[PDB]
RNA sequence: GGCUGAAGGAUGCCCAGAAGGUACCCCAUUGUAUGGGAUCUGAUCUGGGGCCUCGGUGCACAUGCACAUGUGUAGUCGAGGUUAAAAAACGUCUAGGCC
């Protein structure tokens, strides 16, 4: 039982030194950890995936350091005759956090008649702000996810489609989050996803939002970001 | 407070230019600050406004945002001067204005001295800046030679009068008052409210909007500070270790009061696989500057620092600050924290405390009225 | 009661099919939304895939005599064919096998 606990306290503490200049040096220690039990990679996968959502500035370390893992497969506990390679898991984790806007709201909602039942104006103020912190610490998480999951394309452990059906499921939610978690993408992928075999369809993608430029309908700052993600793709990507 | 009553939530409403909104965007400004707040709106309407707050916060981006907004684009020529209590102070704030103008196409200049002076007049003759920051004493010694043109100015601007008073330029600020138009708008802010800025209010600035900011350091109970009773020296790397071990660390800043102590971890965490900056008290100023520039930026995770030395420049996107060994300096624990701007809406403060430091901690938690909790066993999910 | 490991499963790769997506296009309502079609796909499932033929090298054998020829092939390098598909000899589990 304490050998998960020390392997979760191991990797915590490598993820913490993780950077992206002292990388190769920690690797070793990455490959050395007797991951051999689907409790022991699920929960590592759980920390380097919190980790590299919560914190996207390190997150092309993190990500490089799940290419080191790319293949690494345990037993599943359930039938010990099947296999889980790390993988899965660690793309379902990205998965599920993608497609969470579906139900965030929902969330919100299920708080929203808090906000009618916080009568005095202490409460309405207290629950007003709790209310707003839950929808940054979303976004934040929103924001880092789709950070994790452009960097890992540049790994190849994704692949052009999910990059094409994940921008347009973006950009067709017209909602301000949406629209930030599609600049975010675009400005960290655009170098590797501008292509000619890509060329007509990105072509629609930022012409779509050049409307969006001109409607001036969202917010100022969603306009703004959007102009800096065009006059990056303006100058190759760089 | 304030005398004029318009207090405004964002920069969205405050009717900017769509360019100067790209500037200040491109910045990263989101909220305003105080000052931001309330004392943007006069000047943008052209009023002659006496301000006072804290230098360095945000408190000349303000007029910043004002001055370009009322500057012409059009027009090539010098609409505005700003005066500034030293030359480098005007560098930093030629380079702020560039980072909010830098999609307006305007120009500013920092007139400086120790300068070829007829390298000024062919920097003048060929472009003249919409805008201008100097010093008083060579601006009116650059000034006078006719080298600029005293008519087109209609914003006047002081920022840190107090600092001009202490160099005892009131005369030299009369006469450039002298040589400029009657009707321009005119601004002046000050670090203080003192006797001789209130003076010059009633000479030069008509019928004065005051801003009164008010400067605050006590956020105690929006951190929370904890303690780890570690009472072996040797132990207190192995505790880091496991604090390491145990938390999700973003960055983290070692406060060492001493010197020698600096190098000695520095050393033994590089034999891990960390990776650090530190800061010594024998240290110039510029390398300090690549250092605190470096860590910014995040290519290193860890800051190791002396007290006095964050108290001259200051980070607060970190999340976790050590006080690896408790000040001797009780009243700089604040500044050690450095609670000064709310920056402890998540962030924690931990104590690593030698077993004799236990009063120590005893009285700083007195003296300063807080709650410094034991470190929780279980505190991974409480952060 | 402890050591070890079958291209027998699982995993990875390739092929087929299915769920799902599909900015652009077309068709319907017609509202710029939904549904259907066409490509393009397929973070996910269900199956299939461990072929031949020829050389080089090495090895072993068998002959003649250290040398040569013939034979079989080392998870061998290549060279071509064949099937829609010619794969990580696999950070895995077993059936065993041994003490
Ligand atoms: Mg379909
Ligand atoms: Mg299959
Ligand atoms: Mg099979």
């Amino acid at each position: 039982g304490s050998k998960t606990q020390d392997l979760f306290r191991r990797v915590r503490s490598i993820l913490n030194k993780l950077t992206p200049q002292m990388f190769q040096q920690l690797m070793k220690q990455v490959t050395q950890l007797a991951i051999d039990t689907e409790e022991r990679l699920k929960g590592v996968i759980d920390l380097i995936f919190e980790k590299a959502i919560s914190e996207p500035n390190f997150s092309v370390a993190y990500a490089n350091m799940c290419r080191c893992l790319m293949a690494l497969k345990v037993p599943t506990t359930e039938k010990p005759t099947v296999t889980v390679n790390f993988r899965k898991l660690l793309l379902n984790r990205c998965q599920k956090e993608f497609e969470k806007d579906k139900d965030d709201d929902e969330v919100f909602e299920k708080k929203q008649k808090e906000m009618d039942e916080a009568a005095t104006a202490e409460e309405r103020g207290r629950l007003k702000e709790e209310l707003e912190e839950a929808r940054d610490i979303a976004r934040r998480r929103s924001l880092g996810n789709i950070k994790f999951i452009g960097e890992l394309f540049k790994l190849k452990m994704l692949t052009e489609a999910i990059m094409h059906d994940c921008v347009v499921k973006l950009l067709k939610n017209h909602d301000e989050e949406s629209l930030e978690c599609l600049c975010r993408l675009l400005t960290t992928i655009g170098k590797d996803l501008d292509f000619e075999k890509a060329k007509p369809r990105m072509d629609q993608y930022f012409n779509q939002m050049e409307k969006i430029i001109k409607e001036k309908k969202t917010s100022s700052r969603i306009r703004f970001m959007l102009q800096d993600v065009l006059d990056l793709r303006g100058s190759n990507w760089v | 407070e304030s005398n004029w009553n318009e207090i405004v939530d964002s920069f969205d409403d405050m009717n900017l230019s769509e360019s100067l909104l790209r500037g200040i965007y491109a910045y990263g400004f989101e909220k305003p600050s105080a000052i931001q707040q309330r004392a943007i709106l006069p000047c943008i309407k052209g009023y002659d406004v006496i301000a006072q707050a804290q230098s360095g916060t945000g408190k000349t981006a303000t007029f910043a945002i004002s001055i370009l907004q009322q500057i012409e684009l059009d027009l090539k020529a010098t609409q505005a001067l700003v005066l500034a209590p030293t030359r480098e102070l005007a560098q930093q704030i030629q380079k702020v204005v560039m980072a909010l103008g830098d999609y307006m196409g305007a120009s500013c200049h920092a007139c400086i001295g120790g300068t070829n002076v007829r390298a000024e007049v062919q920097k003048l003759q060929m472009e003249a800046p919409h805008i201008i920051v100097g010093t008083p004493g060579r601006v009116f010694d650059m000034l006078n030679r006719r080298y600029l043109s005293p008519k087109y100015i209609k914003m006047f601007v002081l920022d840190e009068a107090d600092e001009m008073l202490s160099r005892g330029f009131k005369d030299q600020i009369y006469d450039i008052f002298q040589k400029l138009n009657s009707n321009t708008q005119v601004v002046l802010l000050s670090a203080t409210m003192p006797s001789d800025v209130l003076e010059v209010t009633k000479k030069f600035m008509r019928d004065p909007i005051r801003i009164l900011v008010k400067k605050e350091e006590l956020t105690l109970e929006g951190i929370r500070q904890f303690y780890i009773n570690v009472e072996r020296e040797e132990w207190k790397l192995d505790t880091l270790c496991d604090l390491y071990e145990t938390l999700t660390i973003t960055q983290a800043v070692i406060f060492i009061n001493t010197r020698r102590k600096v190098d000695w971890l520095t050393e033994k965490m590089h034999a891990r696989d960390f990776t650090v900056s530190a800061m010594h008290g024998d240290m110039d100023q510029k390398e300090r500057d690549v250092i605190m520039r470096e860590f910014r930026s995040g290519s290193s995770r860890v800051l190791i620092t002396t007290d006095l030395l964050a108290r001259g420049i200051d980070v607060q996107q970190v999340s976790l600050v050590i006080n690896y060994d408790l000040p001797t300096n009780r009243e700089n624990y604040i500044h050690r924290i450095g609670r000064g701007g709310r920056f402890g809406r998540k962030g924690v403060a931990i104590n690593m405390v030698t077993e004799e430091d236990k009063r120590t901690l005893r009285d700083i938690e007195t003296f300063y009225n807080t709650s410094i909790e034991e470190m929780p066993l279980n505190v991974a999910d409480l952060i």
